């Protein structure tokens, strides 16, 4: 399980013209330092970037929930071998769109099996929308409340409002209570 | 009989209906895994092999084959009925009657095949990938199939082990709880906390070699139990405890080990399970053992031997357990002999017949 | 319901022995800050001095010198025995109550009701075996008499059951000691043919 | 027999099927490692060697070879069946019948070889790297192989030790828990804390020599138990305790030591395990011992001696345990003699035959 | 269960002329960052926007309460198959209007069954009213007490009045005490 | 187990032009004093430098997880003898890329055995990317929030913001709960 992303965000899709109004190479260096700080706390994606979840063993036989939460259109399920013949499979599973648990529910059967050495990888385009105007606005507001902090103070210095950064991203974090075996 | 034609197809005619499964995964964890499931089968199977049998073919039973003898055969036969609910017996017969050898075919490598009507057409002994395929489309029927009672299955029996398969998993794990806990657990007798002048600070190797030598020599062991241990500024001795010391799953391991004996039918006095006494003094614990779970089990195995072996010789034969030659029923026998012995109103020839003695 | 309690309270402890984390302790490493992880060069050292010198039965009591920042907080396991123990026995005794077996015969651990198996076995063959057998054999007697011509009766024989010997010997001692009536009059009181 | 050809190949024909393994790792930790596994085998093997045997060849059994005698042979034979589930007996015979010597070949250096059909073709005694390769392609069959019952294996037996191999690992470790804890544990009687004028400060060697001499002389020992110990400014006496003092794995070591006795079949009264009493007064604990786990074990070993030694002389011989000459069955014997002794209705010649006496 | 909304609010329905009086591209960027912050705490909708609840399995057989609380006029219950033949059903259930539990109570029968792979989706127009003058005024006041905070302070800085933002939205939050199995 | 690195970072790959904008021999002396402070807390590498893990005994037989977490392309597994004949092996194991546990899973067999005296060593190139623009931006932001502290205050003096240095590197640290025997 790696989940490295395919393509980074272009920077033309980030609202550097809107962030300037709220407060270009230094402004855009602070939104994506605040987009990546909010996604890492909320396990979200916010810009619909492409990913590659390359994992070695399926956790269940009708599961392996995806960590990046808002998903749509799993592109492929490439089932590689050790030498890398790279034969993709095209049937057997279903992307089940769910903000709670984005999972691969399969089709009433065990998920595609993995060769000895050949790690199965999933490429999917997960996120809210391709632009900035497609986000939930409070999660878009939480980026501006954090990126304006990184702009207005440079080192780790000192200064809680009712709906702050933490109170706006408390409802996008993954609420999990299983530290168990399954 | 009529339901023969309708239940056979609904099961798959002419194909092997394999065993219930998990029987091996219970034999190696419930008969070779814990003593309570081990000793309970070995107590019953060595009890049914000890009670003599009377004929109402004995040279076949007293010497079956070149290996296992009369007592080794029934230890091997009942040890399959108690483990897997199914007892099998191969007979080879060069002669047209009274077969030469009896072999207890083990039941986990044996499956039935139902066939057309009612009773099965054969049995498949599958070891590795090779099957034998016995035949039952004839009269002598080379495999005897002794079953325990199974209310939902038509072709197998229910092992008392399958009933107590959770109580075996508790007695295996609560005993492997304390095996692990004695192998991976850190208790210290204490801890010498060295904070230092700051909020934290390690102590030098010139000071760590000094601190061990005054802890090894002067403060550890049985011969140093109570040294004052002067503590300077910064040093501190916080003695750790070990608060649950005894009895990690102790009355649940005994409660599980008593539910294993409940399933096989052994009373907890005979194997030695520690519990509130139920029977008094082994004269009635052994008498209840040979009456509730040995002699009912032996009168079903010998009755299937009596009918199956009578298909080889001409005359129908009966072969049932002999209670007279079992030392556990002496407390039953002496209160019988004192009942009609003290009954002096009837004559001497009338009380010999009440005991099974020939009148003279 | 008593089966569903005895299945689940026994599968309570089956699960609890298969998915439960007790530790013997925890070596808390806060660090110089409020939090701080310890390096892989220090985590390989901390395991080797915990595996070799502090775990096992042969290391039960090592002093475990704790530096600045390190700390050993020993965890317990406070309910250790008896997770649903007297409810599993109370359910296992309500199962025996329904079928009619006394708790002595199957071995359920409970306050003794019967004394010494001479009356536990005698109550078993009188309350829930012989009433059950005299209804099955009586339906066999009427149904099989529809096949042959003569009506037939087919009922349990108490004389040949070893559990009723404590019933039988106090009968034979009652009219055996009653010497006022004659010998041919006490054979008929026991079911013996007079000679 | 027919399954002979199909189970033999599925196991590897003509190659040694070695022992279960871990038997040695249980002999040196469960027979020489703890007393409960030690005494339980030595109690059973010295009981089976004490019961006399009757012939229904006795000079062979009373003097097998130049070393071990009649009682030393059965202590060595049953001590292999209880430890490894397999009893072996070599016989050397210069004469064509009734062999001269019997040798208990130890079972952990012995393996079967299945061969073509059914029963094994030989046995391999492998010490070091040298094998002997016995042969069973003949009638007298120089190795007798007494087996305990094994439900899943075809060629070996199950040691009661393999069943209780976790209960041995708990009784070894809980006893080595307290062995270690008495050898590496620091309890102090107290600690004289010297913080000093600062938050920390050590005390000088001119003051540390003074503090020891007033602690050694005036405050330690039995003869100084209660001195006031005036404490100045900065000094402090914090007395340490030792909160779990007794009973480190105490009722789990006894519960494990009772599950070892449960597997071998010894009652906990005979070896002295401390537990709730099951039997009453040793007249029934010894009688249950010679009836549940000694005489069933001896009637299987002597029955395999009876068949194997009858392959050397011409006539088939029977050789079974004699219950009459065993002092543990006197409580069985006196209630027999009082049963038909008080039965005065039958004649004198009819009660001699009920006891096994010759009528005169 | 996704619940993505069909159409966003137009911005002509937001009171940017009233918010200015209380204190246009920067003002309207702060109301919908305070509307979406209050709806996420109260599980409300406030502007009667359209939704699509696309879920994979019905929780009960006479239930599946809807999360967005003030509902009216469930438009359709589209019961799709795996290939997407998209056959809507039109009978069997009832929208039961309830601010507590907006649920589909069915009609004395099990709810419409879902095909293997074909996720059932519900489109409904939930909210108070289509304009801003149809709201409860305290929930409209709580938006202005929050959006004037986002206007008057830009990063997560420091500063509780009797009826504040939290005391006004404490009576619109969903009060739930079931963390159980049903 | 030593894990000394093969080649240090060149300094041409460090963003001294970007760090100056956020606030050259003194600036670059403060990023790598803040890169090495964050890697030591998070057990990461951040610049894809080359390493040599030279260890004396394999911890398991299908394991020996690597400590530096983002790995790719284990170059060799040199299996030396005592005199140093230096014979590399080329088969038997698999690099399993995992941010959680970068491990050598072997190939259904015991890992290559080590001679008496001849310590086995692993050379691998672990890290995110060869440049600075390939990092996760929050871990790149945490370097700038720490290196601007080392610039703006020289000795250990006095001064916590919502996403500070510690809140950004709390999600890259290795979360371990085994202080046990295996």
């Amino acid at each position: 399980m790696m989940l490295n992303e395919v393509t980074a965000v272009p920077g033309t899709a980030l609202p550097v013209a809107e962030f300037r109004d709220h407060l270009d190479a230094a402004l855009l260096s602070y939104l994506r330092a605040a987009i990546a700080a909010i996604e890492g706390r909320t396990a979200k994606a916010l810009i619909s970037r492409g990913f590659r979840l390359a994992l070695t063993a399926w956790r269940w036989g009708d599961m392996q929930t995806l960590p990046i939460a808002p998903v749509a259109t799993v592109t492929a399920l490439r089932l590689v071998d050790a030498a890398g013949v790279e034969t993709p499979v095209a049937a057997g599973w279903r992307l089940v769109p769910d903000m709670a648990r984005p999972r691969i529910e399969a089709l009433g059967a065990m998920l595609p099996m993995i060769p000895t050495g050949g790690r199965v990888e999933i490429d999917f385009t997960a996120g809210f929308g391709a632009s900035w105007s497609a986000l939930p606005v409070d999660l878009a507001q939480a980026v501006f409340l954090l990126a304006a902090q990184y702009y207005e103070l440079r080192h780790d210095g000192a200064a809680a409002m009712p709906f702050g950064v933490m109170a706006l991203i408390e409802r996008w974090r993954t609420v999990r209570v299983l530290g168990g075996r399954p | 009989s009529v339901t023969g034609r309708i239940v056979a197809m609904a099961s798959g005619a002419g194909r092997p209906v394999w065993g219930p499964r998990d029987t091996v995964s219970l034999m190696r964890t419930g008969f070779a895994g814990n003593p309570v499931g081990f000793r309970s089968v070995k107590l019953i199977a060595e009890a049914t092999a000890a009670v003599p049998l009377i004929c109402q073919v004995l040279d076949l039973l007293r010497r079956p084959n070149a290996g296992q003898g009369r007592a080794e055969l029934f230890e091997a036969l009942i040890g399959q009925i108690l483990l897997s609910g199914n007892g099998y017996l191969e007979a080879v017969c060069p002669e047209p009657g009274v077969p030469r050898e009896l072999h207890v075919l083990r039941s986990d490598r044996m499956a039935v095949v139902p066939g057309a009507d009612g009773w099965p057409v054969g049995y498949d002994y599958t070891v590795g990938g090779r099957k034998h395929r016995f035949d039952m489309t004839g009269h002598p029927d080379p495999i005897c199939h002794i079953k325990s009672f199974h209310p939902t299955d038509d072709h197998y029996g229910l092992s008392p082990m399958q009933a107590a398969a959770v109580a075996l998993d508790v007695h295996n794990a609560a005993s492997a709880w304390s095996k692990a806990l004695l192998d991976n657990a850190a208790r210290p007798s204490g801890a010498i906390i060295y904070k230092g002048a700051d909020g934290q600070g390690v102590l030098a190797p010139e000071q760590y070699e000094r601190l061990i030598f005054e802890m090894e020599t002067h403060h550890q062991g049985a011969r140093n139990a109570g040294r004052p241990m002067l503590l300077e500024g910064g040093l501190d001795w916080k003695p750790m405890g070990f608060s649950p010391s005894d009895m990690e799953f102790h009355e649940t391991k005994a409660a599980a080990a008593r539910e294993i004996a409940l399933a096989f039918g052994v009373p907890p006095m005979l194997i030695g399970i520690p519990g509130d006494a139920t029977y008094a003094n082994y004269a009635e614990a052994n008498r209840a053992f040979y009456r509730l779970t040995v002699l009912p089990l032996l009168t079903r195995v010998s009755a299937a031997l009596a009918w199956w072996l009578s298909g080889y010789l001409g005359a129908q034969i009966e072969l049932k357990p002999d209670l007279d030659q079992v030392p556990a029923l002496a407390v039953e026998r002496d209160q019988l002999w004192a009942r009609i012995g003290a009954a002096g109103f009837l004559s001497n020839s009338e009380k010999r017949v009440l005991l099974g003695l020939p009148p003279t």
